[PDB]
DNA sequence: CACAGGATCGAGAGGTAATTCTGCTTATCGGTAGAGTG
DNA sequence: CACTCTACCGATAAGCAGAATTACCTCTCGATCCTGTG
């Protein structure tokens, strides 16, 4: 209660056959109590700043937010869910378009070390490597992780809105 | 083990290509060898009253190319 | 337990024994016990230290 | 609440405003410029509590779980002998222990609540 | 004595302790709503004067720092008035003896 | 035929969970009265 | 009488540092190389 984060999602993916990595991808809610943020942003790796998932969607080749909306909830009568969802598709508003998420993510990466040239591949490296290796590790394969990504948040949702339990870390 | 030795079994250096192309690796029964050079196969009460390690070789085939089977060391059974 | 079923509340399906010790336990109040005597040890483990700490 | 309000062309959605001129309220996308006539005495709703009725996700084939214990509750409708009950799927400490039994002809759901 | 009703200014604070030898002390209508002399909790506080204090100090061979002390901004205090250096008494009921005197330096 | 002395570990990253309740220090905001006018 | 910052303290919020019962018994290991030399 204290900390000002009320609901947080993770997974440590990891390959079985390739080289190991372990690279936690870490969804936390910033949105304590009532506090009229209620917004949720990633932990993407190599990058020390959460970043809003709606620019991660866009990155991904989801520009329209009712795409995003669609991907992440599977039903239109969960109104809630599109209740708290509205923070996060009012704060995407700062990018519209695949190449402002990449230049959004690249500026939030290297300490400005060259131009915003070099951050669009950097940004694309790192979303094509490290982001989630576990479903593909190749080029155009956007939609699993987008989709992976939406089944995450809602997951995190349903947590949320009472309507599952915290998990077990004792379960065997 | 071979999913290891072909993992990254290749370090190109650089018409001028160098490669290694790590192959197949050949696990043989435990042995010994001793200052005469003689090696004999080791077993498990010899070694424990030795005081020697329960180990077998490791061979496997190198083929470089520019543009036979080879030790590299002992793994414990 | 796997050996029973969904939202079942009946006391012996929530840890209460029946029998006695010589009449012997069943499996899954044998289970029970086990873990009550694992709190038990865990629960003198910890308060061990913590009031060696106190006192000192 | 029913319905978030996305425009038809393009993808995004029609955030209100009020149409004063003719004392309206209008949806508009602000993006593409994209306005309807917007009717709806509805804006904003904020629900505080859980209601009891939303039992479960009831999805077909409910009867393949063998976990699930079986009564022998006479179904409202068909009048059957045999269905299976659960609790309230709802994960809070202020629930009630209030048994919704389905019944697994028929596809019926009815509750215990004899209040 | 000045009582106020919320709050006081940190302006006025700053001359509070101005005008000597006069001291001004401030109360709150909140605080002062109920006596918290009359609690079950809260023994006889008696002041002592400094003849007093003297032969106290005299009999039992103490220093001034060789006592129980007592904050200027505690609530007794702030209720007797006391000030840097006075000696009080204090009169509690043991289970031990029927009565105990106990002594505390406003410090 | 053969010996000797100074330093791990490197751009690259990240080799990575299991602890908290104090107290201290360093940012941060959130307030509140004046130096003289039309 | 409030116009703009100037000087004051009162909250809030993140980073450090310590520290974790006592006594006793047994085994088991490690205390260094290679580029540079005559
Ligand atoms: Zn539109
Ligand atoms: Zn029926």
């Amino acid at each position: 209660a204290p900390s000002p984060i009320s609901h947080v999602a993770e997974i440590r993916s990891a390959l079985e056959k390739g080289s190991r990595f372990i690279s936690t991808l870490q969804v936390k809610l910033y949105g304590r109590e009532g506090s009229s943020a209620r917004t949720i942003k990633a932990t993407l790796p190599y990058i020390k700043q959460d970043i809003p998932i709606v620019i991660i969607f866009r990155a991904l080749g989801i520009i329209p937010d009712g795409e995003i909306l669609e991907h992440i909830c599977y039903d239109v009568n969960d109104w809630q869910m599109l209740e708290m969802l509205k923070p996060c598709v009012e704060d995407g508003f700062v990018i519209q378009d695949r190449e402002t998420a990449l230049d959004f993510i690249g500026r939030r990466g290297t300490a400005l070390g060259i131009k915003k040239e070099k951050r669009i591949q950097y940004a694309k490296d790192i979303l094509q490597k490290e982001f989630l290796p576990h479903i593909t590790q190749l080029e155009g394969f956007e939609s699993r992780k987008a989709f992976f990504l939406g089944y995450m948040i809602n997951r995190l949702l349903l947590c949320a809105l009472d309507r599952k339990d915290q998990d077990d870390r004792d379960h065997f | 083990l071979q999913d290891i030795i072909c993992e990254d079994s290749t370090l190109i250096l650089e018409s001028r290509k160098y490669e290694i192309s790590f192959g197949k690796i050949y696990v043989t029964k435990p042995m010994v060898n001793e200052s005469d050079g003689v090696t004999h196969a080791l077993y498990p009460q010899e070694a424990r009253l030795r005081n020697l390690t329960y180990s077998s070789g490791l061979f496997v085939d190198v083929k470089k190319r520019t543009y036979g089977k080879v030790f590299i060391g002992r793994l414990p059974i | 337990l796997p050996h029973f079923s969904k939202d079942d509340y009946s006391p012996e399906s929530k840890g209460f024994v029946e029998n006695s010790y010589l009449r012997g336990l069943t499996p899954q109040e044998f289970f029970f016990h086990a873990m009550g005597g694992r709190e038990g040890l865990i629960d003198t483990a910890v308060k061990t230290a913590e009031t060696g700490y106190i006192q000192r | 609440m029913t319905t978030f309000r996305f425009c038809r062309d393009c993808n995004n959605m029609l955030y209100p405003r009020e149409d004063k001129e003719n004392n309206r309220l209008l949806f508009e996308c602000r993006t593409c410029s994209y306005v309807e006539e917007a009717g709806s005495p509805l804006v904003y709703r904020h629900e505080l509590i859980t209601n009891i009725g939303e039992t479960a996700g009831v999805v077909q084939d409910i009867g393949s779980d063998p976990t699930l214990p079986r009564s022998d509750r006479e179904c409202p409708k068909c009048h059957s002998r045999e269905n299976v009950f659960f609790q309230s799927q709802q994960r809070r400490k202020d629930t009630s222990m209030v048994l919704f039994f389905v019944c697994l002809s028929c596809s019926h759901i009815f509750t215990s609540d004899q209040k | 004595i000045f009582v106020y009703q919320n709050n006081i200014t940190p302006s006025a604070m700053k001359l509070v302790p101005s005008i000597p030898p006069a001291t001004i002390e401030t109360f709150n209508e909140a605080a002062l709503v109920v006596n918290i002399t009359h609690h079950e909790l809260v023994p006889k506080h008696i002041r002592l004067s400094s003849d007093e204090k003297r032969e106290l100090l005299k009999r039992y061979r103490l220093k001034e720092s060789q006592l129980p002390r007592i904050q200027r901004a505690d609530p007794v205090a702030l209720y007797l008035g006391l000030k840097r250096g006075e000696v009080v008494k204090i009169i509690r009921k043991s289970e031990t003896s029927g009565r105990y005197a106990s002594y505390r330096i406003c410090m």
